[PDB]
C-alpha cells in the first residue's frame, strides 16, 4: 500500500548544496493523518533526528544546525525534498526518509 | 495536625471612620456640545497632526472626568463644627442625574468593500461563482446597549489581542494565539457589536470584515468581575446595564479556508460538487424596538449602599462617570449645491454627513470630615500616598531605615557604571490619557430649591 | 444533621477556555490527542469542584 524510495545526488563536494529527494506512493500528505521525517545515520555511529514537516506547512529543524537545514514538501507530486547548503565533512552519513505516526509517535 | 495559617490585615468598610454632617451642596454643568463625522476623523493635509473635524458617533464611549474644588479652601462663617488642626474635609457623592435631549432613533453605518461572498439563507447552488475580487457595498445596523458607571478610579477594561507565540514547533498551525489584556478605557474608543472584544487593527489584514468605523480600533468591553473583586473598591460605586440584539441575515466569508473540514463528517460529492465552499460564517446584528420606558436616563439615582467598601467617598476630588448610549445616535445628511439650474443632474450637489450629541451633568454632594488619629493615618497610608501629600500636613520617611547599607558610592561614576535613575513624580499617572474634561470649581451652591434635583431631593429625603 | 454558626467562603479563579467552535482540530497522525479542542457555547459545562 505505502511504497517508499529516495533519490539523491550521491557524490558531493565541500561547501555545495544537498538536494535529497524523497518519493512516496500510497497516500497524500495533505491528508489529516500522514506525516514524514528525515533521519541520518553514519556507518559506525547511531541514529539522530534532523527535520520533520507536517500537514499545515510548519517546519522544525535540528537546533544544533538550525540554519542550513531547510525541509520542504511538494504535496502535488506527493514528495518531500531535503535542502542542505554548505555540506561539510561531518555530513558523511547515510540518510533515511520515512513516514511517522503520532498514535505510535514513531517511524513506521 | 494543622493550623490556622496566616493573619492578614484586612480592609474595612468606609462607614467606620467617615462621619457625615447635615450640610448639603449642589452642582450642575452647562449643556455640552459635540459634533463631528460618524465614520472617521478629518485630518489636515499640510500638517497631519492637528485635526480639522473630529470623529464622534453614537458608539463611542463618553467617559467624563469632573473636577471638584477642595473643601479645605473654604472660609466658613461658623467654623465650630470641626477643628482643622485635627480633622480634614473631603467630599462624597449621593446623587446622579444624566440628561439627554435629542430625539430617539438609531444610527447606522456600513462598509463599501465588505467581504460578502453569497447569501446563505435559502439558495446557494453549485458550482462556485467565478472571480478573484467579490467585495460588495453593504450597510448594517448595530446592536443596542445602555450602561452607566461611577467611581473614584477610572474604569479598567479588557480586550483580546495578538500576544506572545510559543516555542518553535511544527505541529501548531499558523494561527495567531489569543491573549487577554487589561486596559484603561479611553474616550472615543468603541464598544462591541457582536464581533468579539478584540483589536481589529492588528488581527485583520484585509480590513473588510466589519464596517468602516471599527477596522483600526479596539472595541473594548467593561469588566464587572475583576472590578467587583478589587478589595479597596474605589472603582465601582453603582452601575446598571441593559442591551438586546437578534439576527437579521446570514453571510459567509470568501477565500482560502484555513482548515479543511475533516472527511470523517461528510461524504464528498462529484460532478458539479467536486470543490468545497467556505465554512467561515458570520451573522449580522440589527437591533430591535427602542421604547421610552426602556430608557435608563433622565431619572434620579439615590444611593445609600454601594456594593464595594467605599460608600461614595471620593478621594482626590474627582469622579468618573462613563456612559454609553445608542438610542439617540441618528445621522443627518447635508446637501450643498455647486450650481443652480432648472434640471436635476447628479454632479451639481455635494454631500456631507454629520452627527450631533449632547449631555447634561447634575450632581448633589455631602460634606464629610475625618478625625485623623494615630491608628487611622496608617490605614490610608498603605492604601495610597498621594492623598496624604496634597492635604499638606506632613511627609513620610518610607522605611524606618533600611537594614542593608547597600554600599553607596561617592566618587561619582568613573569605574563601574550603574543605573543612575533620575526620578520624577510625573504629578499623576493619568496624564498620558485623554478625557473629556469639564470644570466645576465655580459651580457650587448651597440653596437647593432653585434647581430641579434639590426640589426632588427634598421630597425623597423627607426634609 | 445539626447546624452551627460558622460560615466560610470559597472563591475560584477565572477560567480561560478558547478553541474551535465546529470540531476538534485533532493532532495529525494520532486521532487521540488534539491541537486545539472543540469548545463552543452549545456544549455542557460540567464542573466538578473538590472540597477540602
Amino acid at each position: 500500500q505505502v511504497t517508499l524510495k529516495e533519490s539523491g545526488p550521491g557524490i558531493l563536494q565541500p561547501s555545495q548544496t544537498l538536494s535529497l529527494t524523497c518519493s512516496f506512493s500510497g497516500f497524500s500528505l495533505s491528508t489529516s493523518g500522514m506525516g514524514v521525517g528525515w533521519i541520518r545515520q553514519p556507518s559506525g555511529k547511531g541514529l539522530e533526528w534532523l527535520a520533520h514537516i507536517w500537514w499545515n506547512d510548519d517546519k522544525n529543524y535540528h537546533p544544533a544546525l538550525k540554519s542550513r537545514l531547510t525541509i520542504s514538501k511538494d504535496t502535488s507530486s506527493n514528495r518531500v525534498f531535503l535542502n542542505i547548503a554548505s555540506v561539510d565533512t561531518a555530513d558523511t552519513a547515510t540518510y533515511y526518509c520515512a513516514r511517522i505516526h503520532y498514535v505510535t509517535d514513531a517511524l513506521d | 495536625v494543622y493550623l490556622p495559617p496566616v493573619p492578614v490585615s484586612k480592609v474595612v468598610s468606609t462607614d467606620e471612620y467617615v462621619s457625615r454632617t447635615s450640610i448639603y451642596y449642589y452642582a450642575g454643568s452647562s449643556r455640552l456640545l459635540a459634533v463631528g463625522n460618524p465614520y472617521f476623523s478629518i485630518k489636515s493635509p499640510n500638517n497631519n497632526k492637528k485635526v480639522l473635524v473630529p470623529k464622534v458617533s453614537g458608539l463611542q464611549y463618553r467617559v467624563f472626568r469632573v473636577r471638584l474644588p477642595d473643601p479645605n479652601k473654604f472660609g466658613f462663617p461658623d467654623t465650630s463644627f470641626y477643628n482643622p488642626d485635627t480633622q480634614r474635609l473631603v467630599w462624597a457623592c449621593v446623587g446622579l442625574e444624566i440628561g439627554r435631549g435629542q430625539p430617539l432613533g438609531v444610527g447606522v453605518s456600513g462598509h463599501p468593500y465588505l467581504n460578502k461572498f453569497d447569501d446563505t439563507e435559502t439558495s446557494n447552488r453549485y458550482p462556485a461563482q467565478p472571480g478573484s475580487d467579490n467585495r460588495e457595498c453593504l450597510s448594517m445596523d448595530y446592536k443596542q446597549t445602555q450602561l452607566c458607571l461611577i467611581g473614584c478610579k477610572p474604569p479598567t477594561g479588557e480586550h483580546w489581542g495578538k500576544g506572545v507565540a510559543c516555542n518553535n514547533n511544527a505541529a501548531a498551525t499558523d494561527c495567531p494565539p489569543l491573549e487577554l489584556f487589561n486596559s484603561i478605557i479611553e474616550d472615543g474608543d468603541m464598544v462591541d457589536t457582536g464581533f468579539g472584544c478584540m483589536d481589529f487593527g492588528t488581527l485583520q489584514a484585509n480590513k473588510s470584515d466589519v464596517p468602516i468605523d471599527i477596522c483600526n480600533s479596539t472595541c473594548k468591553y467593561p469588566d464587572y468581575l475583576k472590578m467587583a473583586s478589587e478589595p479597596y473598591g474605589d472603582s465601582l460605586f453603582f452601575f446598571l446595564r441593559r442591551e438586546q440584539m437578534f439576527v437579521r441575515h446570514f453571510f459567509n466569508r470568501a477565500g482560502k479556508l484555513g482548515e479543511a473540514v475533516p472527511d470523517d463528517l461528510y461524504i464528498k460529492g462529484s460532478g458539479n460538487t467536486a470543490v468545497i465552499q467556505s465554512s467561515a460564517f458570520f451573522p449580522t446584528p440589527s437591533g430591535s424596538i427602542v421604547t421610552s420606558e426602556s430608557q435608563l436616563f433622565n431619572k434620579p439615582y439615590w444611593l445609600q449602599r454601594a456594593q464595594g467598601h467605599n460608600n461614595g467617598i471620593c478621594w482626590g476630588n474627582q469622579l468618573f462617570v462613563t456612559v454609553v448610549d445608542t438610542t439617540r445616535s441618528t445621522n443627518m445628511t447635508l446637501c450643498t449645491e455647486v450650481t443652480k439650474e432648472g434640471t436635476y443632474k447628479n454632479d451639481n450637489f455635494k454631500e456631507y454627513v454629520r452627527h450631533v450629541e449632547e449631555y447634561d451633568l447634575q450632581f448633589v454632594f455631602q460634606l464629610c470630615k475625618i478625625t485623623l488619629t494615630a491608628e487611622i493615618m496608617t490605614y490610608i497610608h498603605t492604601m495610597d500616598s498621594n492623598i496624604l501629600e496634597d492635604w499638606q500636613f506632613g511627609l513620610t520617611p518610607p522605611p524606618s531605615a533600611s537594614l542593608q547599607d547597600t554600599y553607596r558610592f561617592v566618587t561619582s561614576q568613573a569605574i563601574t557604571c550603574q543605573k543612575t535613575a533620575p526620578p520624577k513624580e510625573k504629578e499623576d499617572p493619568l496624564n498620558k490619557y485623554t478625557f473629556w474634561e469639564v470644570n466645576l470649581k465655580e459651580k457650587f451652591s448651597a440653596d437647593l430649591d432653585q434647581f430641579p434635583l434639590g426640589r426632588k431631593f427634598l421630597l425623597q429625603s423627607g426634609l
